[PDB]
């Protein structure tokens, strides 16, 4: 399994590994926080459509 | 033609009274409110019931 952890290493010379996961191309332009801005704003989305459940019993729901 | 009003308004009443109308006066017989509001205690209703398949 430590083996495993470098299976995409040997395949690729040095330059090549740099290249690959150093010298990532420089773009700042992304909206990196969106994976959060998703995550967390989907507790009020899902509280739009939780708020309209037909339980008949208002204590039901509380 | 004050007898003559008195006995359509006998009728107007009884028919007024028969219609299901929306209660217009606010107390009823009683010094009670006519609301769906106006329940108080003694409590006797369950927990409300659904809907049937
Ligand atoms: C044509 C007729 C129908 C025929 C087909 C019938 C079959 C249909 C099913 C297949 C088709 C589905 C299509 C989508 C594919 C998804 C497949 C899938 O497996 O998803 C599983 C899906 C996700 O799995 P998950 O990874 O576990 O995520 C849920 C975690 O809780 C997440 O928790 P978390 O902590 O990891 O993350 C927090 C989470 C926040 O999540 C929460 O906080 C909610 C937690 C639930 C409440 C907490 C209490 C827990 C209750 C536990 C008991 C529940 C058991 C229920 C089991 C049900 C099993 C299905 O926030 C987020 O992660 C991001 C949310 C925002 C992202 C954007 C979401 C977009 C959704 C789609 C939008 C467009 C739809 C239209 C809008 C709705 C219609 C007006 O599970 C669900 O079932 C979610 C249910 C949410 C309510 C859905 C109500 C709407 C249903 C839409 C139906 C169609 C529209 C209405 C048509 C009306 C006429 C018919
Ligand atoms: C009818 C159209 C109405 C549109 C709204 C009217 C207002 C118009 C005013 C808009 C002015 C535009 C100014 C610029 C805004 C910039 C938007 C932005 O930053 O998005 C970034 C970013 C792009 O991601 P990257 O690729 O990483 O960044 C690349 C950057 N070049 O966008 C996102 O994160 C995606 C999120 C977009 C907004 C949320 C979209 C969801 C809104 C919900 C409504 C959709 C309902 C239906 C969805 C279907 C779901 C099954």
């Amino acid at each position: 399994d430590f083996a495993e952890l470098l299976r995409p290493l040997r395949s690729l010379s040095f330059n090549q590994v740099v290249d690959r996961y150093v010298l990532i191309p420089p773009n700042h332009t992304f909206y990196r926080n969106w994976t959060y801005e998703k995550f967390l704003g989907g507790f009020g989305l899902s509280y739009l459509i939780l708020r309209e459940l037909p339980l008949r019993n208002f204590y039901a729901r509380v | 033609i004050e007898r003559m009003t008195e006995i359509a308004l006998h009728v107007f009443r009884k028919a007024r009274a028969g219609k299901v109308r929306p209660a217009q006066d606010v107390r009823g017989p009683d010094g009670n409110v006519n609301d769906f509001l106006e329940q108080r205690r003694p409590f006797e209703h369950p927990n409300p019931t659904g809907v049937t398949h």
